[PDB]
RNA sequence: GGACGGUGGCCAUGGAAGUCGGAAUCCGCUAAGGAGUGUGUAACAACUCACCUGCCGAAUCAACUAGCCCUGAAAAUGGAU
């Protein structure tokens, strides 16, 4: 089973790289299976995306390189959680749509947040039975029209710090836009060419 | 959102139930339907199907309309009271039909063995209606 | 089975030097000097070069139990290097439900008094090991900082503090009060 | 009252542990065999029961 | 890190939504995912596993088997290779 799986995978990779001459190597950050399905549906119309084992990738593009030259210069660059998107379209048309269809990922517990966000002073809009998280975090909230109101601006998160469980559940219930990330292009490959 | 929304699903069907059903337990979430709401929801939800009938409702602030997603087992148990290939071929036309698909045959392959509750020889060697739907 | 040779090499940074007197290792760095003998283990210690200061630990014809000691010696020497270069700092937090735990640091950080652990009138006097200094952190409200050069001495002092505040005759899964080692790190962060 | 991170720190030493079924020894949470001779280093271990 | 869509799969129902139970084990995305090995939530939810992937760059894992040793192994006057 495993050997047949790997052999079929090798055949798929070699036929795909022979069929499609233009491919962008793209890094995968902390992305979900729902995002994978969404990207698959949104991209399967015009191009294809490939995201598997890096050892498989290097072995396929190295051992069977004899069919076409000008390929070994990808080898010292394919590292990390990366894959290949194969397209017959052009760089701008792929890049703008792939940079636009970024799902707003939430604040998962245990995830680093290089970006910075800050909650403003606005009504929560939820019932006044969730003051426990605010009081545990140290947030001054008072009753107003049967809703919870943030009377003062407070520092929520800084850059490059761990997110606690209380902060994560607060950002989950707040229904706001937290720091988000997705599938980001590392570099390109158009018939033997490396750019941004 | 009109100060209240009815996104929540239900898992009741067949018998009317009403008081025996958990609809009064959902009730305090919105306070709008109550008994005069769940009775009139069940009035249109008596059939399609006659089973548990997981379905969504939409509120017009006075009355509720009900839409039943085309669940495979739900619709096949509604159909049931043999191959019957054509009814399962046509039952998937009006569904969401996403199923992480890549071809039309995936949906019928899914439902052929969703009917296994043998409908597996077709799954093994099927050679009909691959591009029938598109 | 007797393995012919089991060796392991520890690199020594440039700012710290190591002198061998038989199986006694003397590690002198910017923060002090740590001296420790390994005469209870029959290994061979050698300093290799005048350039990068490798220290090799060799065991000849050792069975499994005494092959286990080579990496133990190497890790001890690495801890000595770490202590004399960056030092060891253990941060402890005092957690309590009702009675705050009052900690008073007596002369030069060598004595720790715990006053109101679980509201009892007993006073816990815990004496730190020599070379270990305790202090009350200025960044956190309930935090002790134990700093020293010897990791075993610092951690033993932290264990003494932790074991002094032990809840007895109660459900310890409910009475979580006490002083616990929150983190272990270095001084100077270099 | 104890805030959750300090509660987790206390529970790391007080609750998150293994218990030998034969000799009731308190073992580290990743233990597979008991460390004590009187039970014969048995591998009959259970989690320490929670207050929940 | 992902551990999905149909599907909060069917018959059990007062919630059992993958895990109080009875049957069967589908398909596709593929890097994988059990229409579920466990924790648990009234129930949702939130976790974990088997399954794959990333970093890591050389060997590793499992089930048995039998030698010595240990546990099993408690008695009365102080004592017997
Ligand atoms: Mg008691
Ligand atoms: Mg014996
Ligand atoms: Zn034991």
């Amino acid at each position: 089973d495993r050997a047949t799986w790997k052999s079929n995978y090798f055949l798929k990779i070699i036929q795909l790289l022979d069929d499609y001459p233009k491919c962008f190597i793209v890094g995968a950050d902390n992305v979900g299976s729902k995002q994978m399905q969404q990207i698959r549906m949104s991209l399967r119309g015009k191009a294809v995306v490939l995201m598997g084992k890096n050892t498989m990738m290097r072995k396929a593009i190295r051992g069977h390189l004899e069919n076409n030259p000008a390929l070994e210069k990808l080898l010292p660059h394919i590292r990390g959680n990366v894959g290949f998107v194969f397209t017959k379209e052009d760089l701008t048309e792929i890049r703008d749509m792939l940079l636009a269809n970024k799902v707003p990922a939430a604040a998962r517990a245990g995830a680093i947040a290089p970006c910075e966000v800050t909650v403003p002073a606005q009504n929560t809009g939820l019932g006044p039975e969730k003051t426990s998280f605010f009081q545990a975090l140290g947030i001054t909230t008072k009753i107003s029209r049967g809703t919870i109101e943030i009377l003062s601006d407070v520092q929520l998160i800084k850059t490059g710090d761990k997110v606690g469980a209380s902060e994560a559940t607060l950002l989950n219930m707040l229904n706001i836009s937290p720091f988000s990330f997705g599938l980001v292009i590392q570099q390109v490959f158009d018939n033997g060419s490396i750019y941004n | 959102p009109n100060e209240i929304k009815v996104v929540y699903l239900r898992c009741t069907g067949g018998e009317v139930g009403a008081t025996s059903a958990l609809a009064p337990k959902i009730g305090p979430l919105g306070l709008s339907p109550k008994k005069v709401g769940d009775d009139i929801a069940k009035a249109t939800g008596d059939w399609k199907g006659l089973r548990i009938t997981v379905k969504l409702t939409i509120q017009n602030r006075q009355a509720q309309i009900e839409v039943v997603p085309s669940a495979s087992a739900l619709i096949i148990k509604a159909l049931k009271e043999i191959t019957f290939d054509e009814i399962v071929n046509i039952a998937r036309q009006m569904r969401h039909r996403s199923l992480a698909r890549e071809l039309s045959g995936t949906i019928k392959e899914i439902l052929g063995t969703a009917q296994s509750v043998h409908p597996h020889d077709i799954i093994d060697d099927i050679n009909s209606g691959a591009v029938e739907c598109p | 089975m007797k393995t012919i040779l089991s060796n392991q090499t520890v690199d020594i940074p440039e700012n710290v030097d190591i002198t061998l007197k038989g199986r006694t290792v003397i590690v002198k760095g910017p923060r002090g000097t740590l001296r420790r003998d390994f005469n209870h283990i029959n290994v061979e210690l050698s300093l290799l070069g005048k350039k990068k200061k490798r220290l090799r630990v060799d065991k000849w014809w050792g069975n499994r139990k005494e092959l286990a000691t080579v990496r133990t010696i190497c890790s001890h020497v690495q801890n000595m290097i770490k202590g004399v270069t960056l030092g060891f700092r253990y941060k402890m937090r005092s957690v309590y439900a009702h009675f705050p735990i009052n900690v008073v640091i007596q002369e030069n950080g060598s004595l720790v008094e715990i006053r109101n652990f679980l509201g009892e009138k007993y006073i816990r006097r815990v004496r730190m090991r020599p070379g270990v200094a305790c202090s009350v952190s200025q960044a956190q409200k309930d935090e002790l900082i134990l700093e020293g050069n010897d990791i075993e001495l610092v951690s033993n002092s932290a264990a003494l503090i932790q074991q002094a505040t032990t809840v007895k005759n109660k459900d310890i899964r409910k009475f979580l009060d006490g002083i616990y080692v929150s983190e272990k790190g270095t001084v100077q962060q270099a | 009252i104890i805030e959750p991170s300090l509660r987790q720190l206390a529970q790391k030493y007080n609750c998150d542990k293994m218990i030998c079924r034969k000799c009731y020894a308190r073992l580290h949470p990743r233990a597979v065999n008991c460390r004590k001779k009187k039970c014969g280093h048995t591998n009959n271990l259970r989690p320490k029961k929670k207050v929940k």
